[PDB]
């Protein structure tokens, strides 16, 4: 048996109990990674467009129940139907000393001054998908809709280029007013 | 030196004689586990296959040696199986003796005449071919043999007749031989077969009765090993087998009968050979049960992958290849003046470094292995005229691809710049093209190899070549997300930049030095930028346009245009002029995908340098907005107070009252039906009509009750991923669940879940969730739920079936048509489909919304 | 898989406050206190040491 | 309508459902019997001899009228949810207050779960898997499900608590896509380690 | 939890089957092929065979047997079976003196 | 009096290939690259020898 | 038969090969059941949640 | 009771004269039979009275191009 | 499987007749054969037994 | 002002002349001439850039371009994507055809003469003015009855229902308790089969005009536009009131039968172009008039593949790789005739560029020096 080391790498597919999958797409340094008054430095950062088009509630949700699981000490019950209502781990989450809106402030680790605005700071469980790059990625040193595309654009020579010029290619002497092959 | 055309026609028994390398005559194979080579149907001067290169003069080893064809003198004729029908069909509508097509002069004359006007039409043809038939075979008096009584003609599967006379009243069938039949053929004159289905010079009829049958070379007869000898060969064994016995029989005594015996056992074994999955023919199988599969059963029966990511740091038509995909694929490049040194370096840097090579190809045309060795003396005097394989380099055409591949957009030109890690690069305007996003994506590259192919795709399949959509007239490639939201911060009526952040963060794009930057509008409360005069350090200095932005509606329409028959007092009406952004913010209607109106007119007006240059600056721009400003959704977002919840509770009571009253209607068959649908339709229909009403005015509560200028409501409003018919679902309701139509019914004998009454019929039962995704679904919500979920997963799914294969069908159909130089569309045969294409030959990729050049537009430019 | 050491996000020392912060909750006493007493700013760190597993007390018992 | 059968099945095939039966308002068996549950007293067999919980089958399930939560125990309720979190199955388990999201996108991260890297298997040092997975530094999810616990996910997780942040940095986290803290990669956060093991028989 | 099984080493289980209720009429919808069908899956020791009693648009109503399709009519089948007399047929099917009727 | 972008792109590529197989190239000679950016320079600078014969 | 999930009785995909990936995985795996029809053609009425 | 004639979907259908004919089959540099066709069958032929060997001249108003003129053989 | 059950499988092959008289004369309701009532499934158990 | 369009016809299309003159003269600021020039100049240079270039494959983008929405297109019953199917594939009988019939120049603003036409066309059998039926005691045998609503409303009465008897297998006569009875002592016709009259005697009633079902009324814009629940164009002319210069209907080969060829082509844009409005998405219009003029073509509305346009002539190669066909390439083969080319697929086979894109193009060059 072989074992091979794995760090997350640029590529490698992650995704929370949500079915909000994404990939990797920069590994910044901490320095440049913008921090929380409280001192909280981001670990995953998912663009905000992928929220209000999906409706998926419970991701939020779940980002301030980790929050306060967090900061309590609870492991925080969210089983289906039989869990604590939002509003009451929104109402707990700043008694315990933090925004009720999930969000903090954050200052911009590059330039400086804090954002004009407040950040959604959360702890959701991600998990790590068996999908790594490393075995994705793979070189060579395209079927029907696939010669329509270089038909559509135009590009004959390309075509014999991929389809033919580069397999077995075979020459044939034909006869000028025969036409059967000499 | 290439094929003009291919003409098809029926092979005399002359050329299959002299296209033969040699006469077969024994029959047999190989034989037997050791020595195979006889001097029949094997190697006897015929082809190669072994690895013993001997053949026939044209030694030509195994490896690389073209098939060479053979022949078998038939000892009587045989008729060809797939002429069979086409010979009868012939054979009555011809005169025997005479060789006329039955037909009177005028006939003929009228009908070549009326077969001119077809000739080209293989479907037409065949109409005008059995209608001659048909004509032809209800005479019995033609025009070239004084008449002489035409016995009809049987068939199949391969014997013919003749109901002659020769008694009286009588109608015995004399038999048909090959032999007459040919000979009958032979006399049917070159002027009659264009008549028919027939050439005088290409396919003459007597051919259709073979005399001589041509043996496959020994490289189409490949003996498959484990030996699984070939079944062309066994059946080909069988047909010789019989021919000998003829052939002996006939030079030998002569009972006639046995000849006929043993004539019409040849018919059968030829037969088999052309088809083994005739009618009427018992297929040859070899002694296991299994089938031969004949001719009839033959003829029938650089590049790397991997996940992306974005980079709005990379140029819009550019590629991000890892650097070790970039030396795995590697480029042919011939050594010339202007690259001897280059490539001399990156031979010497082998297949290490980084800008090293693999392969070196010299004029001989030997392809070198740099790997073992050393680069050393490898890389020596190359001259001019060798070839490196040298690995990617930053700038070379690539074909960047992600299926499935529905339009062309879907394969696009790119320009590598060869990066670290493991995944490739994709600048994010780019994405609407090839529909692809990240979560898992995974895409296509390809490396061309001859110059005319690199060219080619960097010429016109270039990405900045394409950011029109052929489809319907407007941008493809454009802003997607952010671009959005960034471009709306960035021409806001509130925005104004410190010096800090305009000057540190222009450097996302360009252009300055001098009367560029200038300078500093609003001095008034602290010397400061107005966001409209950074964007204006954009746009060229002449594009006047004006178009009503997404805000410009509702009470909040107005208008207030005036013409020119200078200040600034307005919003919405978007005016842009020579650059400078007087009025207006950017959003889904100013930039972005599938619009219609700005990205669409900086390409018209200034193609290819200019267009790209704008969409490249403008994502760094609006990004940079968006990130140093704070760009967020935060739960409270979507909440309403106390107020909004009473409100819309009080809505969900009265709607459920609504149905209790149309179901209590119903029980008590106090009528009232609809007109068109039945009684139980009727209640239904007006229940979904009720509640969808309901639904909607429910939302309509929830966009009152909830700050109309926070993050998310932008988002909404302005065009980055929105939809007012998600937002009720989120706040307010989803609605009613739905299947296939038909509310959700299928479950127990008498409801849907175990949880309601007997044949309860209420708003609840049927499945209705009240709550939102906010609030939480219930028990039973959740299940309806899901129920009504499951829809989305078959529905899109299902699409897909009926997409691929009907675009498969028409992409099939419509494949061969071009616009001719003339400005023509026409078929591959010939046939003018279209007088200029598309009526005015506008290419609608190039046309402004359909319309052949919008005239309103051209006029307006006179500055 | 025993405490990883350190923490992720907050990377200072974590795994030598792993003992003493299980046996005193293992006797009523509240974590969310138990890690107040000790060296816990931060949630981000803390997290670190509220869920986590330590497997390993599984894995040994085998090569 | 207009007939009165009596079906009867007691084979060896069909899909049964526990609930707690309810005559009148008052459901069979109460705190008496959970103070017993929790001590080494009645087992859950012996729950099933008493008469508590009723296995129903759909055919039997037809003649029910089953409340949802004890609150709601009108004197026709012929049966009681014991719970309702229980309808879904042991993957769906894992997303945390699935009540709030929608139909597809928990069907996504359901099915995704079984995808997502952990210890599944004690022993995985000497198994022989064609190929296996080894979340180093695995934890368990905050806010998650009762289920989770007794399945054994929490004592065998997979996947990790990220502090995650809302907000599109660099433009680098645009469809779908997300970015990751250098530091927390290069501390073990989300590393794993890949297995594969090659065998070879010495055929004779 | 168990529950597989070890065969060659790779750990091979045996997935649940849901199957249509053995030994059971079942009508089918209508207008396919011909109107209405009742459908009868039924297992004896190891082999299943099926028995359909499909009444095709004029009244016929025939059965179909395992060995050779080629249907035969409930009658034809009713009475080689073991029922001679009309009225055993006709009572057989139902009591009732309006179906009886048909 | 212009061409359209199927004749260029093959135009392009012929020059480029004539460049690749010998065939000096007209004035160009302070540049570094490959045959094709040879050819693309080449017409950019309207000296591609190569006519494109139309039918009519 | 038993290592190649194919029956006598002409049906296949009997046994497979226990889900490992991951500890949810097998559970799940064993726990999962499946019906024998027509990969190609649509069921509607199977493919739907019944209640 | 009036009659069809360019109407609802029905473009200005006209008949070739000799002139006009040859001179429009050498100006697209094409033969007779190659033209998109008509049938004698045909309502709108049979209304204008067309022979097999006619080519009816068509006026169709187009969105894009406005008025435009297709041309087609009667046969059978 | 006898000749004495031939009397007993009359009167079975009766009522399946008369279920289809009963949903031509709109008196049945279409059988739902993805009702669970319907429905059953084969464990390990059986198909081993089966194999 | 009367002397710039017309030189300026030659290099415009004539339409674009029309509109400019609309503009340049409907415009309160005459400019001088300079600019007239110039303007002239600007759209001509505007048509004469935005022609198509002549080696183009039109037939491949526009088959994707129509076949790309597709993956994201997700009483009157109307159709959708299938309507897509069932008009590119002929289809004698489409699914759930409708038809638009306006009316002239009169009841298109009168509500009553709007009215007439509608019960004139809806065209209802028994069944339909009915609710239910019952049989008698012992010898009585049956007896018409209810119902009564469908002739309060649509306005036919128990008159013309006496009419029926126009030759009926039988027919009676007694309108008693609101249900007409009705009794018949013959056979010779029916015997006992109540059940097959589903059709006859009760369904081969027509009380109305074609032969469709619900016709359901809606105006639009001071129109009153009649919606038909199928189609009978040959009889729906022949109907008062209905304007033959507008009747709309999507039931193809009808208006192929009726109208002509060019309609059917003229039809088979609109059908097309009005789906895919009435789902969002926008294809230009041109793509659509391609593919429906290569489907008008040959004199007759013919299918979109096999059976129709794939099916038809090209080159034995575009047939000979037609998926093992037997009775084809084996029957197209088997005439040994003729060949041509100058096709798509036949070249990429044979390993010849396909003369589409560059492929059409020739290059020339003097090599001196
Ligand atoms: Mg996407
Ligand atoms: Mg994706
Ligand atoms: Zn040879
Ligand atoms: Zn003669
Ligand atoms: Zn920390």
């Amino acid at each position: 048996t072989v074992r091979d080391l794995r760090i997350p790498e640029l590529g490698d597919k992650f995704a929370s109990r949500h079915g909000q999958k994404g990939v990797i797409g920069l590994i910044v340094p901490q320095e440049d990674m913008p921090w929380t008054e409280s001192g909280i430095v981001p670990d995953l950062i998912v663009n905000p467009h992928g929220i209000p088009s999906r409706m998926t509630v419970g991701q939020l949700i779940e980002a301030i129940g980790g929050k306060v699981a967090s900061l309590t000490g609870r492991r925080v019950d969210g089983t289906a139907f039989i869990g604590e209502p939002e509003e009451k781990l929104r109402k707990e989450l700043e008694e315990l000393g933090f925004k009720h809106s999930g969000r903090e402030i954050m200052y911009d680790g590059i330039t400086g001054r804090r954002l004009e605005a407040d950040i959604f700071i959360g702890v959701i469980y991600y998990q790590r998908l068996h999908h790594m790059v490393a075995d994705k990625m793979h070189a060579r040193s395209f079927g029907e809709m696939e010669r329509d595309v270089l038909i559509g654009h135009g590009a004959a020579m390309l075509l014999i280029e991929r389809l033919l010029e580069e397999s077995d290619k075979t020459e044939v002497w034909v006869c000028e007013s025969c036409g059967h092959l000499a | 030196k290439v094929i003009g055309s291919i003409e098809f026609g029926i092979l005399s028994p002359q050329e299959i004689r002299k296209m033969s390398a040699a006469e077969i005559t024994v029959p047999d194979t190989y034989d037997d586990d050791g020595y195979p080579i006889e001097g029949g149907l094997m190697d006897k001067r015929l082809g190669v296959i072994d690895p013993g290169l001997r053949c026939e003069t044209c030694g030509a080893r195994a490896g690389e040696c073209p098939g060479h064809f053979g022949h078998i003198e038939l000892a009587r004729p045989v008729i060809h199986v797939g002429f069979a029908k086409t010979i009868h069909r012939v054979l009555e509508s011809t005169c025997r003796e005479c060789g006329r097509i039955k037909l009177t002069d005028e006939e003929i004359e009228e009908y070549m005449q009326k077969f001119e006007v077809m000739g080209d039409r293989k479907g037409a043809v065949d109409k005008l071919i059995k209608e001659i038939h048909k004509k032809a075979k209800e005479r019995m008096v033609c025009p070239h043999c004084g008449a002489p009584q035409f016995p009809i003609k049987f068939e199949r599967p391969t014997i013919y007749w003749e109901l002659r006379k020769d008694e009286e009243g009588n109608e015995y069938k004399h038999r048909m031989m090959p032999s007459e039949v040919r000979d009958r053929l032979e006399k049917i004159p070159d002027k009659d077969l264009p008549l028919l289905g027939l050439h005088p010079e290409k396919s003459r009829p007597e051919w259709m009765v073979l005399t001589v049958l041509p043996v496959p070379p020994v490289t189409m007869r490949p003996s498959i090993t484990l030996r699984a000898e070939d079944d062309l060969t066994h059946k080909l064994v069988d047909i010789i087998r019989i021919n000998n016995r003829l052939k002996s029989n006939i030079e030998a005594g002569a009972p006639q009968l046995i000849i006929e015996d043993l004539w019409d056992l040849l018919q059968y074994h030829v037969t088999t050979y052309i088809n083994n999955e005739t009618s009427g023919v018992p297929p040859a199988k070899h002694k296991s049960g299994r089938p031969l599969k004949t001719l009839a059963q033959r003829l029938k029966g650089f590049s790397a992958r991997t996940v992306i990511s974005p980079d709005p740091m990379i140029s819009i038509n550019e590629v991000g290849v890892p650097l070790a995909v970039a030396m795995e694929l590697t480029v042919p490049e011939k050594v010339t003046e202007f690259n001897y040194e280059k490539l001399k370096q990156r031979v010497l840097n082998g297949p290490e470094k980084y800008p090293g090579a693999n392969y070196v190809i010299d004029p001989e045309g030997r392809r070198i292995r740099l790997m073992e060795s050393n680069r050393e003396l490898i890389a020596e005097k190359l001259d001019i005229g060798w070839t490196v394989e040298r690995h990617l380099e930053d700038g070379d055409v690539v074909l960047f691809n992600r299926q499935p591949s529905l339009h062309r957009m879907s394969i696009m030109a790119h320009r590598v710049r060869v990066m670290p890690y493991r995944t490739f690069r994709l600048n994010l305007p780019v994405c609407p093209p090839y529909n692809a996003d990240f979560d898992g994506d995974e895409m296509n590259l390809h490396v061309p190899q001859t110059e005319e192919a690199q060219a080619e795709a960097k010429i016109l399949m270039e990405v900045q070549n394409h950011i029109i959509s052929p489809r319907y007239g407007g941008p493809l490639i454009a802003g997607i997300q952010d671009h959005i939201s960034g471009g709306y911060l960035l021409t806001r009526e509130g925005a104004y930049f410190t010096r800090y952040e305009v000057e540190q963060m222009l450097m996302f794009a360009g252009m300055d030095v001098n009367e560029l930057p200038e300078p500093d509008k609003y001095e008034n409360g602290e010397p400061l930028w107005s966001g409209k005069t950074i964007f204006s350090l954009l746009l060229p200095d002449d594009l006047t346009i004006w178009y009503r932005n997404k805000l410009c509606d509702e009470p909040e329409r107005c208008e207030a245009l005036e013409k020119l028959i200078r200040k600034l007092a307005y919003d919405g009406f978007v005016y842009i002029q020579n650059g400078k952004l007087l009025s207006g913010a950017v959003d889904k209607k100013a930039y972005g995908r599938e619009d219609g109106k700005l990205l669409d007119i900086i390409v018209r007006e200034y193609g290819v340098e200019r267009a790209r240059q704008f969409l490249d600056q403008v994502t760094k721009l609006t990004i940079w907005v968006i990130t140093h400003k704070g760009f967020t959704t935060a739960i409270d977002d979507e909440d309403l107070p106390q107020e909004a919840i009473d409100r819309i509770h009080e809505i969900i009571r009265e709607a459920e009252e609504k149905v209790q009253r149309l179901i209590e209607a119903y029980k008590r068959g106090e009528l009232e039906p609809l007109p068109g649908k039945t009684l139980e339709e009727t209640l239904e229909s007006k229940i979904m009509a009720v509640l969808a009403e309901a639904r909607d005015n429910a939302g309509k509560v929830a966009e009152r009750y909830l700050g109309m200028n926070n993050h998310a409501v932008i988002m909404a409003k302005t065009g980055a991923r929105g939809k007012i018919l998600n937002i009720t679902q989120m706040a307010a309701m989803l609605g009613q669940q739905s299947i296939r139509g038909k509310r959700l019914y299928r479950g127990y004998r008498g409801r849907v879940l175990t949880h309601f009454k007997p044949g309860d019929l209420g708003a609840r039962a049927r499945g209705f969730v009240t709550n939102s995704y906010k609030s939480g679904l219930t028990p039973q919500e959740y299940f309806f739920h899901a129920m009504g979920g499951r829809e989305g997963l078959v529905d899109t799914a299902v699409r897909t079936a009926q997409s691929g294969y009907m675009q498969r069908r028409l992409i099939n159909a419509l494949q061969d048509l071009k616009v001719d130089y003339d400005g023509t569309v026409r078929d591959p045969t010939g046939i003018i489909v279209q007088f200029k294409y598309g009526e005015d030959g506008v290419d609608p990729m190039k046309s402004w919304q359909g319309k052949t050049v919008d005239v309103d537009r051209v006029i307006v430019r006179t500055l | 898989m025993i405490v990883p050491v350190r923490c992720f996000t907050c990377g200072k020392v974590l795994a030598d406050k792993y003992y003493e912060f299980k046996k005193r909750v293992e006797a009523g006493e509240d974590p969310g206190k138990v890690l107040d007493d000790l060296g816990v700013e931060r949630y981000c760190c803390r997290r670190t040491l509220l869920s986590h597993v330590e497997l390993i007390d599984q894995v040994m018992v085998y090569k | 309508e207009e007939v009165k059968e009596v079906y009867i099945n007691s084979d060896d095939g069909r899909v049964r459902r526990p609930l707690i039966v309810v005559e009148n308002g008052k459901p069979k068996l109460t705190r008496e019997h959970v103070e017993g549950i929790k001590n080494g007293t009645l087992t859950w067999s012996d729950l099933i001899r008493m008469g508590v919980i009723e296995y129903l089958d759909a055919e039997e399930e037809e003649n029910a009228y089953v409340a949802t939560w004890p609150w709601e125990v009108t004197e026709e309720h012929t049966h009681l949810e014991l719970m309702p979190a229980a309808i879904l199955g042991i993957p769906a388990s894992l997303v945390p207050y699935p009540e709030h999201n929608a139909a597809p996108r928990n069907t996504y991260g359901a099915g995704m779960a079984k995808q997502s890297l952990g210890l599944g298997w004690a022993n995985f040092r000497i198994r022989v898997d064609t190929r296996g997975h080894l979340m180093h530094y695995p934890q368990v999810p905050l806010v998650n499900s009762r289920i989770m616990k007794a399945v054994g996910f929490e004592d065998r997780p997979a996947g990790q608590n990220f502090v995650v942040a809302v907000l599109s940095y660099h433009g680098y986290n645009m469809e779908d896509a997300v970015i990751i803290n250098k530091a927390s990669i290069e501390r073990g956060l989300a590393r794993s380690t890949f297995f594969r093991t090659y065998e070879a028989e010495e055929k004779r | 939890p168990g529950g597989y099984f070890i065969i060659n080493g790779s750990e091979r289980v045996i997935v649940s089957i849901e199957d249509l209720a053995p030994n059971k009429t079942l009508v089918e919808r209508d207008e396919r092929q011909n109107k209405v069908v009742a459908k009868v899956f039924s297992y004896r020791h190891g082999y299943r065979a099926l028995i359909t009693v499909e009444r095709k648009k004029d009244g016929i109503l025939y059965v179909t047997i395992p060995n050779v399709p080629k249907p035969v009519k409930f009658v034809y089948v009713m009475r080689a079976l073991g029922l001679l007399t009309d009225k055993e047929i006709v009572e057989a099917v139902s009591d009732d003196p309006r179906i009886q009727q048909v | 009096f212009r061409y359209t972008r199927f004749e260029k792109a093959r135009i392009i590529g012929a020059r480029a290939l004539q460049i690749a197989m010998g065939a000096p190239v007209l004035i160009d000679v302070p540049e570094g690259i490959t045959p094709l950016q040879a050819a693309l320079l080449e017409f950019e600078k309207g000296v591609i020898p190569i006519t494109v014969i139309r039918p009519s | 038969a038993l290592a190649t999930g194919s029956w006598p009785g002409g049906r296949t995909g009997v046994s497979q090969l226990l889900d490992r990936t991951n500890y949810m995985s097998t559970l799940s795996h064993l726990r999962r059941v499946t019906s024998p029809l027509s990969r190609d053609q649509p069921h509607f009425e199977a493919r739907d949640l019944h209640g | 009771e009036f009659n069809i004639f360019d109407h609802v979907l029905v473009p200005e259908h006209r008949i070739l004269s000799e002139e006009e004919k040859e001179e429009l089959l050498k100006k697209y540099r094409i033969r007779i039979s190659q033209l998109p066709q008509i049938k004698a069958s045909d309502p709108a032929v049979v209304a204008l009275g067309a022979k097999p060997g006619d080519v009816i001249e068509i006026k169709r108003k187009s969105p894009t191009a406005g008025y435009y003129y297709y041309y087609r053989l009667v046969v059978e | 499987v006898d000749p004495e059950n031939r009397r007993a499988k009359a009167y079975y092959l009766g009522m399946m007749a008369l279920k289809v008289l009963e949903l031509s004369l709109g008196l049945r309701g279409e059988d739902d054969k993805d009702h669970y009532a319907n429905k059953r499934l084969k464990l390990a158990g059986d198909l081993l037994k089966d194999l | 002002i009367k002397s710039m369009v017309s030189k300026a016809e030659l290099p415009d299309n004539i339409k674009e002349e029309l509109y400019a003159k609309l503009i340049e003269y409907n415009e309160k600021y005459k400019l001088k001439k300079d600019e007239i020039q110039a303007i002239i100049d600007e759209t001509v240079r505007e048509y004469q850039k935005a022609l198509i270039e002549p080696g183009e494959a039109v037939g491949t983008v526009a088959a994707q371009s129509i076949g790309e929405p597709s993956t994201q297109m997700t009483i009157n019953v109307t159709l959708g994507l299938p309507r897509i199917i069932e008009i590119v594939d002929a289809r004698k009988n489409p699914s759930t055809p409708i038809m638009t019939v306006y009316l002239d120049e009169e009841h298109r603003y009168d509500r009553d003469k709007a009215l007439e036409v509608a019960r004139r066309i809806e065209g209802t059998t028994l069944e339909n003015l009915a609710r239910e039926e019952t049989i008698d005691i012992l010898n009585m045998e049956y007896v018409v009855e209810i119902d009564p609503e469908r002739l309060e409303k649509a306005g036919l009465d128990m008159e013309k229902v006496v009419r029926k008897l126009t030759g009926s297998f039988k027919s009676a006569e007694f309108e008693a308790e609101g249900y007409t009875l009705v009794v018949r002592p013959k056979k010779v016709t029916k015997l006992s089969d109540l059940r097959k009259i589903a059709e006859k005697v009760k369904k081969h009633r027509l009380k109305g005009l074609s032969g469709v079902g619900k016709t359901i009324i809606r105006k639009e814009g001071d129109e009153y536009v009649i919606y038909t629940e199928g189609s009978n164009f040959k009889q729906v002319l022949k109907v008062p009131g209905v304007d033959p210069t507008r009747t709309r209907t999507n039931n193809i080969w009808e208006i192929a039968e009726v109208l002509g060829i060019e309609a059917a082509r003229n039809a088979i844009i609109d059908e097309i172009v009005s789906t895919m409005r009435e789902q969002g998405l926008e294809v230009d219009v041109r793509h659509i008039m391609l593919v429906a003029d290569m489907m008008t073509l040959d004199g007759v509305i013919r299918p979109i593949g096999r059976h129709g346009i794939v099916g038809e002539k090209a080159s034995v190669l575009a047939r000979a790789a037609f998926e093992i066909t037997t009775q084809h390439l084996f029957a197209a083969a088997e005439r040994g005739e003729v060949d041509p080319l100058n096709g798509v697929v036949e070249n990429v086979l044979i390993g010849q560029p396909v003369p589409v894109g560059t492929g059409i193009v020739k290059l020339a060059m003097s090599l001196p020096l």
